[PDB]
């Protein structure tokens, strides 16, 4: 009935570290993915309560959101690059399994995932 | 914004 605290985005105990794919993550990625006109359902964690969804948090135990993602790399929460990528992978997951196929949001998120997988195709060399 | 939150966007 209300909304879950937001992930953890910021964390001192953990080791920190920047690399060249962290960076094209936050440059290219997140700022591309930030930009497109279908973004804003994903800037920030779901509201469950404003959107009246009071099973939305009843269905998706790990929820992830773009702002979170960004606020992550800024903090740099991430070490490894594919800890970054899995974010991204889980918050279309979740809409998916959430929603269905017809609905707005799915079509907004699978044209975010396509344009995701064009770019993660470029990640450069460590 | 929405028309119906997730359904239908009205942007």
């Amino acid at each position: 009935s209300t909304n879950p605290p937001p992930p953890e985005t910021s964390n001192p105990n953990k080791p920190k570290r920047q690399t060249n794919q962290l960076q094209y993550l936050l440059r290219v990625v997140l700022k591309t993915l930030w930009k497109h006109q279908f973004a804003w359902p994903f800037q920030q964690p779901v509201d469950a309560v404003k959107l009246n969804l009071p099973d939305y948090y009843k269905i998706i135990k790990t929820p992830m959101d773009m702002g979170t993602i960004k606020k992550r790399l800024e903090n740099n929460y991430y070490w490894n690059a594919q800890e970054c990528i899995q974010d991204f992978n889980t918050m279309f997951t979740n809409c998916y399994i959430y929603n269905k196929p017809g609905d707005d949001i799915v079509l907004m998120a699978e044209a975010l995932e396509k344009l995701f997988l064009q770019k993660i195709n470029e990640l450069p060399t460590e | 914004w929405w028309i119906i939150p997730k359904v239908k966007k009205g942007c």
